[PDB]
């Protein structure tokens, strides 16, 4: 349930195109590059890091459960931030590569 | 129990009906 | 008036009063039991 | 999905962010189109939803009604998923058309089960017997009208779903050809949603979807709209409205009841709204959700007795006639029957003048919990047992 | 923690000092298994729900059947063979070998 | 097996309501089932 | 040759597979493997289901029975009701003669907790807290201590005894209550003490011994659920005679008896017999 980032999803749309399975990635265009934008003018170019590194309140430590309090380095916490440069185009010419592989 | 030539009608009174017909049943169960 | 309560003494009907006749020792005993007798003789049959 | 510039949207924002202007749309076609698309999506699609950048406790609240939104929504899509397998195995049954099916009449069925019993089936006789009967209670496309339009609202509201619901790759019939659909259904239904519904933040609200500050500002202004089209001058001074005409009409926002109640002083007829019609006054009292809080927070008769002959003080009203009422109103949520005694008797309006005003109440059904019918009902307690209970 | 394993719930040491510094109120026979016999006045007033981590992804795998999968078969793997009396293997080695 | 194992987890009408029928209705293809068994 | 139950006679065209036997299909080695082990677990997961069927409590078994009774097609709503016809009754207790007044679950906010107790029941006496005068002495427990105001009244054959009340003491009273080894018992919803009633038979008294489990209340001994099965054991024969009562993570107040039934293992309270 790793959400894939863009630069994950131009590697993966690579291994379709040279497999030439074009089923494979419909589903990955489907499932998770579809919101995917370009920039405009009023965008606002390359975004700046957002999240607020994980940390504890004295609270949220003393009163939460043991696993609330767990981090471990999870892929999905910061894929908005991996996504901050806009690497759209790139997944747009791939999946034209690979509706004329197919 | 009322059977009609209207869906929506049908429906609602339909629903009053066995509603009554369960209160009813209550006071048979006592 | 008394032709009301002359009504009152004939036997329950279902058209009438919409209620079934209450004889008691039999549901005092079978009344829980009557799903499990009826599924052992195969279920309803809904003639017509 | 949410990005740096994401904000989430208030009631005037999103009457902004969508205004389009067109005439044909069938709330229930794309109602359905839009629910569709809802429960394709998988779990991962409610992934990056959350706003990047707001103040913790805000967010908070914003993954609250998300998780509420979605809750409901699932919640919903099994009780769809299931409605369309009976419309299903009617239509296989019967052999008729998949569309008429929601519409057939009682008298359709007693014939219908004639014919597949006299053909020797009575399985599918008794399945088809109970697929109908249930498809009649549930059935109705508009089923749930107001709570799913809510929803979808409360989608709109958040102003990140909104790209969830375009841009897909889709196949045909027969054709089979593989294509990307443009259309956002989505966008259309929630323009249609704010051209027609005028009030859909004061529903949205008499329906619990806030979770935080919940259902009390909107009722004020749902009773300052009531007001204004019923009087013909209005001044707002503060927590206080009055008339210029020189006979009452006066609608007092006193306390909040919520926060008042536990914090200091407990007393007992602590309330909401005051509002005195002429020769008619009513408190409007907003039920605390403690079942324990709420025996004390209507008020005592001597309370009754005194607010009555200070009014009469005051506005010279005469002692003789006044009518002093309480309204106690559910305490997380609004349904018919509080709306009704809210239109009818607190301000009187006939039903064509509340139709005229309110159009939207005809669809409106929301009606109480199991959990929460008896917050009317309250307990008695003796004089001799003051020290033990509240 | 204090659910799963019997060691935690041990009162006077470990879980008194915890409920000193937290503020519940405990004694020694309590309602909760765990030395205390009421939730704290911050645990009371606030909803620690949706505090501390977002709900972990993986998560969805429980209510989504789609997302079970194996990569690959049983003896994929070279052993496919093993099972002497199976109808692959009939199929496979034929019935003169 | 028992409870010192992992943990297991977890309107209208769902799919569960419809395969279920009264034992007062005749069910699906008539089986004949000992009486002495289903008692 | 009447036949019962067999429904139209000769079946509907039915042919087994073997028999009837159309030509076997050539599967690529694919499709025999995925054939194979579809059924394979397909056999497997019919083992499970007999299995479960066969293990299932008998009010599992009951309940399943009687909500299939009650179904009907369409799941209907709940029916309003009288303001309330659920509140929990109190229980009868007669105020002239009392141990203590029955007090009532509507006054729930009034009350205290063990430690401090709100007043009520003036006109008894109110047992006090038994701690330790000094270091080397034992800590006691609310548990060490019911058990020795009960062997002590078993030993003076009083008929009835204040005793602390706090939740597994409280438990271990229904505990006993349940195997019959006191006559009752009745928590008032007083904060400090609870009464029991003790029960003599031929003479002398129900209760052989009854002892607690840990004398410190900074000892805690944890019962396997081996060991509560051992206890049942007696060279081989089954023995019930002797009462274990202990705590579940679950804050449940259970014998040895039902604890050895879930296999769930809990904290030592007490024994009795």
């Amino acid at each position: 349930q790793t959400w894939p980032c863009t630069a994950t999803i131009c590697a993966y749309l690579d291994v379709c195109v040279e497999a030439g399975e074009k089923t494979w990635a419909m589903e990955a265009w489907n499932r998770y590059c579809t919101e995917l934008k370009f920039l405009e003018p009023g965008e606002v170019d390359p975004k700046p890091i957002s999240r607020v590194p994980f940390s504890l309140t004295r609270e949220e430590l003393l009163y939460l459960p043991k696993w609330k309090k767990h981090f471990d380095h999870d892929p999905n916490l910061d894929v908005m931030d991996l996504n901050r440069f806009n690497r759209t185009r790139e997944v747009y010419l791939r999946m034209a590569q690979v509706m004329l592989a197919g | 129990c009322a059977m009609l030539l209207e869906k929506a009608d049908e429906r609602e009174v339909n629903k009053l009906l066995r509603d009554a017909s369960r209160y009813e049943d209550r006071v048979d169960d006592a | 008036d008394d032709s009301d309560i002359l009504r009152l003494r004939a036997p329950l009907t279902y058209d009438m009063d919409s209620t079934a006749a209450l004889h008691v020792p039999t549901h005092c005993g079978k009344a829980s039991r009557l799903a499990g007798m009826l599924q052992d003789a195969g279920g309803v049959q809904v003639l017509d | 999905h949410a990005t740096y510039g994401a904000v989430p949207l208030t009631h005037s924002q999103v009457t902004s962010v969508y205004a389009t202007d067109g005439g044909k749309v069938d709330e229930l076609g794309l109602l359905e189109l839009v629910e569709e698309r809802i429960f394709s999506w998988k779990l991962n699609k409610w992934e990056m939803r959350i706003p990047p950048n707001l103040p913790n406790d805000q967010k908070e609240l914003i993954r609250q009604e998300q998780e509420n939104l979605k809750q409901i929504l699932s919640e919903w899509r099994k009780c769809f998923g299931a409605l369309n397998a009976d419309i299903l195995q009617i239509s296989s049954l019967t052999g008729v058309p998949k569309d008429v099916v929601r519409e057939k009449n009682r008298t359709w069925l007693q014939e219908e089960v004639a014919k597949l019993r006299w053909m020797g089936e009575v399985n599918k006789a008794a399945l088809l017997r109970d697929a109908f009967m249930r498809l009649e209670a549930f059935g109705s496309r508009d089923f749930m009208f107001m709570e799913r339009l809510c929803c979808i609202y409360g989608l709109a509201r958040q102003g990140t779903f909104d790209e969830a619901f375009t841009n897909y790759i889709t196949e045909d019939p027969v054709t089979n050809d593989i294509f990307v659909d443009e259309r956002n259904p989505f966008k259309e239904l929630v323009a249609h949603i704010v051209r027609n519904y005028s009030q859909i933040d004061i529903i949205y609200d008499f329906l619990g979807f806030n979770y935080s500050e919940g259902y009390r500002s909107s009722l004020r202004r749902y009773m300052e709209y009531l007001q204004c089209k019923t009087a013909e001058n209005v001044r707002a001074s503060g927590r206080l409205v009055t008339g210029d005409k020189g006979e009452h009409n006066i609608l007092f926002d006193y306390c909040v009841s919520r926060e008042s109640l536990v914090s200091g002083d407990s007393c007992q007829g602590i309330i909401d709204f005051l509002y005195i019609n002429g020769n008619d006054v009513t408190l409007i009292i907003i039920a605390s959700d403690n079942p324990w809080l709420r025996n004390r927070q209507l008020p005592h008769r001597r309370q009754m007795e005194g607010i009555a002959r200070r009014v009469c003080f005051v506005l010279g009203i005469p002692p003789s006639e006044v009518r002093i009422r309480n309204l106690l109103l559910p305490p997380t949520y609004l349904d018919k029957g509080s709306i009704v005694r809210l239109n009818d008797i607190v301000f009187r309006l006939s039903n064509e003048q509340s139709n005229l005003l309110i159009p939207w109440l005809t669809n409106y059904n929301k009606e109480l919990d199991p959990k929460d019918v008896d917050y009317t009902a309250l307990a008695k307690t003796t004089n001799e047992e003051e020290w033990l209970t509240l | 923690d204090a659910s799963n394993n019997r060691f935690f719930r041990g009162y006077y040491y470990g879980q008194r000092e915890l409920h000193q510094l937290l503020g519940r109120p405990h004694s020694l026979e309590a309602t909760n298994a765990d030395g205390s016999n009421d939730l704290s006045t911050y645990e009371a007033n606030t909803s620690q729900l949706y505090k501390g981590i977002p709900r972990p992804a993986i998560t969805n795998l429980h209510y989504e059947p789609a997302w079970r999968y194996t990569l690959y078969q049983a003896g994929a793997h070279g052993a496919q063979l093993s099972n002497p009396r199976s109808p692959f293997t009939a199929k496979v080695l034929g019935d003169e070998l | 097996g028992g409870p010192g194992s992992p943990v297991r987890g977890p309107r209208g009408y769902t799919a569960e309501w419809r395969d279920l029928r009264n034992p007062m209705r005749p069910p699906e293809f008539p089986t004949p089932w000992e009486r002495k068994y289903r008692q | 040759a009447k036949v019962y139950g067999a429904v139209p006679p000769l079946g509907a065209a039915q042919g087994h597979r073997l028999l009837h036997g159309k030509r076997e299909r050539e599967g690529s080695l694919f499709a025999v493997a995925n054939d194979v082990k579809r059924d394979e677990r397909l056999l497997r997961q019919q083992l499970n289901a007999l299995l479960e069927e066969e293990r299932m409590p008998m009010q599992a078994r009951l309940q399943r029975n009687e909500a299939v009774s009650s179904h009907e097609a369409v799941p209907q709503t709940p029916l309003v009701d009288l303001p309330g016809v659920e509140r929990r009754r109190d229980l009868p207790a007669d105020p002239i003669t009392r141990l203590f007044f029955q007090h009532k679950g509507d006054h729930a906010l009034y009350y205290g907790t063990y430690d401090k107790p709100s007043v009520q029941d003036d006109d008894r006496v109110q047992i006090e807290k038994r701690v330790p005068r000094r270091r080397e002495e034992n800590l006691y427990t609310p548990i060490y201590d019911f058990c020795h105001r009960i062997r002590e009244a078993t030993e003076q054959r009083k008929r009835f005894v204040v005793v602390p009340s706090t939740i597994e003491t409280r438990g271990c009273a229904r505990v006993m209550h349940d195997h019959g080894l006191v006559a009752g018992f009745r928590d008032f919803h007083n904060d400090r003490a609870f009464a029991v009633e003790l029960k003599y038979f031929q003479g002398d008294s129900t209760i052989n011994v009854i002892e607690p489990c840990s004398y410190d209340g900074r000892t805690e001994f944890e019962w396997s659920p081996k060991m509560m099965r051992r206890l049942l054991n007696t060279h081989g024969i089954h023995n019930r005679l002797v009462v274990y009562i202990c705590r579940t993570a679950d804050n449940r107040i259970i014998d040895h008896i039902h604890a050895v039934k879930e296999n769930i293992g809990g904290r030592g309270l007490m024994m009795v017999h």
